[PDB]
RNA sequence: ACCAUCUGUGGGAUUAUGACUGAACGCCUCUAAGUCAGAAUCCCCCCUAAACGUGACGAUAAGCGCCGCGGAGCCUCGGUCGGCCUCGGAUAGCCGGCGCGCCGGCGGGCAGAGCCGCUCGCCUCGGGACCGGAGCGCGGACGAAAGGGGGCCGCCUCUCUCCCGGAGCGCACCGCACGUUCGUGGGGAACCUGGUGCUAAAUCAUUCGUAGACGACCUGAUUC
RNA sequence: UGGCGCUGCGGGAUGAACCGAACGCCGGGUUAAGGCGCCCGAUGCCGACGCUCAUCAGACCCCAGAAAAGGUGUUGGUUGAUAUAGACAGCGCCGAAUCAACUAGCCCUGAAAAUGGAUGGCGCUGGAGCGUCGGGCCCAUACCCGGCCGUCGCCGGCGCUGGGCUAGGCCGCG
RNA sequence: CCCAGGGGUUCAGGGGAGUUACAGCCCCCCCCCAGGCAGCAUCGCCGU
């Protein structure tokens, strides 16, 4: 069974100017520029509109797996004008038992040192991606708060801090000491 | 980022098979691999015909769904696909083409001597305005 | 079938085959990574391998046993005259590896550094470099010239500098001295080959190349043992004393199959001679060979700021078995290659 | 009289079952850029097909063994030759007939290269399916020259594109000329409008 | 070479002429199977061509062979009728003094003749 | 030039039988079994040079000799054709040329 | 002689696994497309060897090397029978022209289904051209991944070249094969010619013992 | 009962027995079984329809490694059950189908042995994989036609002579 | 040439604005098997 046509409409908000050079999607807002190729789909997408644009992105004769891939692109999309709008704000939060994590932030949130986890004198300096800051949360105690524009950047950066707080050789159900995700949101709430 | 479409009197060129080099109607797609075309003013008829060896043209004629011949054929004969056609580069360059395939020992000589002096013509003319922008 | 004990092999299959090296000079095989931040500096000098001594040092460890103690280490000295630099080579980085692309020579040339281009050079006329002399002097050679430097720093990606030992200089019979390639790996191309340029026919001192305490590899060639068994060779367990038709042998070679001798058997040949490369030998001493100061030739190249003993780093009757030690000299812990009088290929160590 | 074959695009086996029978029918190939050429499946299944061909050595003495050439022109070269009776004379003069090169060596940098399209990757798989590249297959087994062939492959491209302008403005000076002195070519332009030489 | 075909000889055999004021190929026999012809045709209803070019005419008389004042005096008997037609038709002048060869990328199986 | 270029691809044979008294032979155009018709009956000639001289008709003699042969019919699907020669094509000659003549013309 | 002493090393893709984004399947999901971390394994560096693999460079003996398409000849070995002198690549898009746009072309005619070269000579029309073309010619730019041309702008000599129409001569060898090229080809030993260039090494013996079963290897071997 | 032994030949990479076919010496033609990416003769068809991604893929008589049991991989089918008096999933909102069981293909898990290695090899993934088929094509010492040799059979022929009839010879036919 | 003259019915891969209207499709009747041209020519088979 392969689908004559799948499509998907996405809605563009009237701040993001969107511009396709074939499948290289490239949105821009506020906060910035992002442009991710999606070469490796095989689908078609199309501008409709002057004004209220939107993102028509069609699969001719595709089976299962390749419908599938579909609502992918217009999923990436809306994260791509989320991204410039409204911006990515992942909070992390340092868990400890008895030693309190020390968290310092150098090169100008480019790098995170972590410091005194379970009373380890081994120092984890974890380096953010390209264009993700990493700042500790004011009004919190043990919060961190990693700012960008792709998601992918950004909640790849905050599982790199929480893989880096892993404890070994111990019950991982009795030791829940690390920096985890609490929360995903934005850095502008509308 | 297509523009030619497989639709309900699409006309389509036949690279190969029985009846290639005509123009046919797509009046039913009948599977995802054949289609239903009819070239009543051409001389193909009614029949099945998968999609490879269709090459879709820039020509929709309205004919509705399933008519007889009677009817694809005002279509074909109102958007004047064959006037249209002849006149169509796409045409002209399978005419040179067949022109070329029919050319003799003297057509050859001819086109010999005739090359060879539009190509010196040409070769200098190069050669004067590289003297003259310099 | 298998071995019930079990038993690590008898040798590192790592130095195949165990054959005597084809070269007697040690050849440097891997330069340190060319890094064009540092200032210009040559990786590589050639020395000889005097002989060995002993010193006494205070360690300075934190956490040892032996910290503040004195101790008594091996050392050994290897002899190194200045070399004296007679070529510029520029290597082009090709799909194939690495090219020699030009190769310029200076305009003069010591006799003792012809005569590596000999092997009868008694009987032989003393005409090497004779007409490539002459280009630095005719205006069709300088302009050829200057389009071959032109060429190295518009083409080359690594350039060396081919450099000479001064036997004049030391005590052995030996007046063939050895030639070498010692790259540079200071920065920009165009200020290698400069650099290179202005050190033609001009001496280079080992205090210039390395420097106080200073990890530094040792290349060269091994002690030659000629044939030797497997018992000394591959260092193998000896057969019972009643053992027939000989104990000194390995007792099984292989198994029935493979029906043949694998390389990894060990096997009776040639021991010694070999070519290796030992790295982390640091530099204890930078000694200084003797040089007139004010009318007296001073000879205090063996003297400690606690010791104040004016005495020469030869001892009593000069290092047994190679001469007296006259020129700038290093001072490697430990041992190295070679038997005595061995030149040696001195590099700085490839590891940060 | 050469067949000089470009092989970015081109899968393994599908170009080499063509090269190994042009040169038995006495003719010489030239193929260059084995690096570009592609092959089929995931590139985790061709590193361990590779892996597993690192493995195949005499156990008694390894010199003598299958040697495992890492340049992606010699593992094209392998693959032309178990295509071919290497070991009779027919087929020996065959495997001298071609000659393959890592990248675009000089000696073939000016030229034409054919491309076949009965082994592209665009012809023959399609376009979900997974494929991986000889240049980064070799660059994993042991081939120390992906580096040095990038940088020389790219100065090839820069040069190759300024020839390329220029002739851009060849072509733009040849079609102006055609319209300067159309009026002295009109009764040969007729002719080979006539006999479809041009259209 | 490009010839003229005549008529054919009692023997099969083909009177071919150049002329031989164009090709240097005077009044001779030619075997139709070494021979491509060609869809160019000349009229040359009108060209008289006398009765004793027969097969004994062109029969090798079997040391030096020299060509006689009849096989000249025929060669222009013939040429003079075939120059004022040839010339009607254009470019055939030099046509015939052309030669035929294949050059690279000509195949005869799908060249038109 | 008045020939059109053949290549020896190598006898008429199975895969464990080899009959050298005919011959396969591979025309530069002629990729189609529809094509090879043209050239059925055509003349071919295994053109080489040797040491000793030998007489050349309507010439003088030199080194040049020629095994005279004829297509006789089609081979397969691909254009190919089998050629019968005097004397059976050297095994030298695979891979070599082989001129076919336009002659005996059916055109 | 661990019975003394010294030294023993860097990366890459990733396995297991834990994850990111995210569908399928309004949710969820490490997976489907796409990403991340990731190891005594694997590959590589380091390290040992160095191929019927090789680069640069030195010196090259009455002999010998370059330079007179040496100038003519004798033996031998193979092909072969017009060139293409080049973007990068995309494949759910591409190419060309013009200052992110606009215009134009796409079963590729700015096309490899292509382009280019291609009258049997030798003299004559001047009808079309200003094709100013042709060099055993002299200079100058451009080449290093396995270095450039049968090419280029320049200066120079002579009397040119292509297309379309006329007038002239040629062994026209009498139907017949190996014709038509690359070719002034690649390799021999010997020739006779005129310009220029230089005049060495290896080996044996001997010696050294940093070396060796024997060869091999490291060395020294005349007037400073 | 056939076959091997007593038997070569084409095919199964290979091999006493399997498949095809049995054999004087040759030419032309046509096939069998089996094949037609290259080794290696033949699909260099613009073959047809689907199935299948395998970090141990799979690749065909004998025949030269798999099972029980599993998979929310994918594709079919079967039998039921909810739903525009508004279900399924997600927090009354939402607004179109959805869910369950079972079965069958391919793939996957189950699946560990010792020198380095075996769809025969190379390699193949818009197929050179599996299933269903079409057209064309490839060659056996088989079949057809033709030549030659020998054997065998002719209620064979000829004593009725340019040649002929050593009749133990000669000639003809199958 | 909706073949023309009387008309009936019918759905939807629903044209025009739900059943022909600004396309068509199908099932049926009574009028010279209306005539006219082709005849296995998109689909088979076989010759004295
Ligand atoms: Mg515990
Ligand atoms: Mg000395
Ligand atoms: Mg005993
Ligand atoms: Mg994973
Ligand atoms: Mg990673
Ligand atoms: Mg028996
Ligand atoms: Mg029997
Ligand atoms: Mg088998
Ligand atoms: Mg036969
Ligand atoms: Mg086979
Ligand atoms: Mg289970
Ligand atoms: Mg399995
Ligand atoms: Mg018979």
């Amino acid at each position: 069974m392969k689908t004559i046509l799948s499509n998907q409409i996405v809605d563009i908000p009237q701040n993001v100017d969107i511009s396709l050079k074939g499948r290289t999607v490239t949105v821009k807002g506020p906060r910035g520029v992002l442009r991710k190729n999606f070469n490796h789909i095989n689908v078609e997408l199309c501008l409709m509109g002057k004004k209220k644009r939107r993102l028509r992105v069609d699969k001719w004769w595709g089976n299962r797996k390749e419908l599938a891939t579909v609502r992918t692109i217009c999923s990436h999309v809306q994260n791509m004008v989320k991204g410039v709008t409204l911006g990515f704000r992942y909070k992390m939060r340092s868990v400890y038992a008895h030693f309190p994590i020390n968290v310092v932030i150098q090169e100008s949130g480019s790098l995170v040192e972590i410091r005194n986890f379970l009373g380890e004198k081994y120092i984890r300096r974890v380096r953010m991606r390209s264009g993700v800051a990493c700042t500790v949360s004011q009004a919190q105690k043990d919060e961190l708060i990693l700012e960008g524009n792709d998601i992918e950047l950004v909640s790849n950066s905050a599982a790199l801090i929480q893989q880096a707080t892993t404890v070994k050789n111990k019950d991982i159900r009795k030791f829940l000491d690390g920096i985890y995700v609490s929360e995903k949101g934005t850095v502008q709430q509308l | 980022v297509f523009k030619r479409y497989v639709q309900i009197g699409r006309v389509a060129y036949l690279s190969f098979g029985p009846h290639a080099g005509k123009l046919v109607a797509i009046v039913d797609v009948i599977d995802q691999n054949r289609a239903l075309v009819d070239g009543p003013c051409t001389g193909v008829r009614r029949q099945a015909m998968p999609f490879k060896c269709m090459q879709l043209t820039d020509f929709v004629i309205k004919v509705p769904h399933s008519a007889r011949q009677k009817y694809v054929r005002r279509a074909w004969e109102k958007a004047n696909v064959n006037e249209k056609w002849a006149e169509s580069s796409w045409a002209k360059k399978i005419d040179a083409r067949q022109r070329k395939a029919k050319m003799s020992d003297f057509d050859r000589f001819k086109v010999m001597k005739a090359k060879k002096m539009r190509n010196k013509i040409i070769r200098h003319e190069m050669k004067k305005l590289q003297k003259e922008a310099t | 079938s298998h071995r019930k004990f079990s038993a690590p092999r008898h040798g590192s299959l790592g130095f195949l085959p165990r054959k005597r090296c084809k070269r007697h000079r040690g050849k440097v095989k891997s330069f340190p990574k060319d890094d064009p931040s540092k200032p210009i500096h040559l990786t590589a000098f050639l020395g000889y391998k005097a002989g060995m001594t002993h010193i006494v040092r205070e360690v300075d460890r934190p956490g040892s046993k032996v910290n503040k103690k004195e101790v008594v280490e091996a050392v050994t000295v290897v002899e190194t005259p200045p070399m004296v630099i007679v070529g510029i080579v520029g290597y082009v980085q090709t799909p194939r590896g690495l090219r020699s692309l030009k190769t310029i020579f200076a305009e003069h040339i010591s006799d003792e550094c012809k005569r590596r281009f000999y092997k009868n050079w008694y009987k032989s006329k003393k005409k090497a470099f004779t007409k490539y002399c002459k280009k630095w002097q005719d205006e069709d050679g300088k302009k050829q010239l200057e389009k071959d430097f032109a060429s190295m720093k518009k083409y080359c990606q690594v350039i060396r500098v081919i450099a000479h030992t001064q036997m004049r200089l030391l005590p052995l019979r030996q007046k063939k001295s050895h030639l070498m390639e010692i790259q540079v790996n200071g920065g920009t191309i165009a200020e290698k080959v400069d650099w290179a340029r202005e050190k033609l026919e001009q001496q280079v001192v080992i205090g210039g190349v390395f420097g106080q305490d200073e990890m530094i590899d040792v290349i060269g060639v091994t002690k030659g043992k000629g044939y030797k068994g497997v018992t000394s060779r591959w260092h193998t367990k000896k057969l019972p004393r009643k053992t027939h038709r000989g104990l000194r042998k390995v007792a099984c070679i292989g198994a029935w199959h493979p029906a043949r001798v694998a390389f990894s058997v060990a096997r009776a040949g040639q021991k010694g001679y070999h070519h290796r490369t030992e790295i982390n030998k640091k530099i204890y001493k930078i000694g200084q060979g003797y040089h007139s100061k004010d009318g007296k030739l001073v000879k205090n190249n063996a003297s400690t700021d606690y010791d104040l003993s004016d005495k020469s780093i030869n001892p009593l009757g000069g290092f047994v078995h190679y001469g007296e030690v006259k020129n700038d000299f290093i001072m490697l812990k430990g041992c190295v290659i070679g038997t005595k009088k061995r030149v040696l290929t001195l590099r700085k160590s490839l590891l940060v | 009289q050469v067949l000089i074959i470009d092989g970015r695009g081109h899968l393994l086996g599908r170009l080499a079952a063509i090269v190994a029978k042009q040169v038995l029918l006495g003719r010489k190939v030239v193929v260059v850029r084995c690096e570009g050429i592609n092959i089929s499946g995931n590139f985790y299944r061709n590193k361990l097909k590779y892996l597993a061909f690192l493995r195949k050595r005499m156990n008694t003495n390894p010199s003598r063994g299958p040697y495992h050439f890492r340049a992606p022109s010699r593992i094209f070269w392998r693959t032309v030759r178990g295509m071919l009776p290497h070991k009779t004379k027919r087929g020996q003069a065959a495997l001298e007939r071609l000659k393959v090169f890592d990248g675009i060596p000089p000696p073939y940098d000016k030229r034409k290269r054919m491309v076949v399209p009965a082994a592209l990757k665009i012809v023959r798989l399609k376009p979900t399916r997974k494929f991986a590249f000889l240049g980064r297959l070799a660059h994993e087994v042991g081939w120390k020259y992906q580096a040095v062939t990038a940088t020389l492959e790219e100065k090839r491209k820069v040069k190759a594109k300024l020839h390329y302008n220029k002739k851009k403005i060849i072509v733009k000076l040849r079609k102006q000329a055609e319209k300067n002195v159309e009026s002295k070519i009109s009764k040969y332009t007729d002719v080979l409008k006539q006999y479809g030489i041009l259209v | 070479k490009r010839v003229v075909f005549l008529k054919q000889l009692p023997t099969g055999l083909l009177l071919v002429t150049g002329p031989l004021a164009i090709n240097r190929i005077p009044l001779r026999r030619a075997h139709q199977k070494f021979v491509i012809a060609t869809s160019t045709k000349v009229d040359i209803s009108t060209v008289k061509i006398p009765k004793h070019l027969t097969d004994s005419y062109f029969k090798k008389k079997k040391e030096k062979y020299s060509v006689t004042q009849q096989r000249k005096a025929d060669q222009k008997f013939v040429d003079s009728q075939l120059l004022p037609l040839i010339k009607k038709e254009p470019q055939l002048r030099g046509y015939l003094r052309s030669a035929f060869f294949l050059s690279n990328g000509m195949y005869p199986h799908k060249l038109v003749f | 030039r008045l020939w059109c270029k053949a290549t020896f691809a190598g006898y008429k044979r199975g895969l464990r039988n080899q009959r050298e008294h005919t011959a396969l032979l591979k025309i530069e155009g002629v990729y189609a079994r529809d094509e090879t018709e043209f050239y059925f009956g055509k003349r071919c000639a295994y053109v080489y040079k040797a040491k000793n001289n030998t007489v050349t008709p309507g010439g003088k003699p030199n080194r040049t000799r020629v095994i005279w042969g004829k297509v006789t019919r089609a081979h397969g699907n691909s254009g190919m054709v089998r050629a019968k020669f005097r004397s059976n094509l050297p095994a030298k000659a695979i891979g070599h040329r082989i001129r076919v003549m336009l002659y005996p013309s059916r055109i």
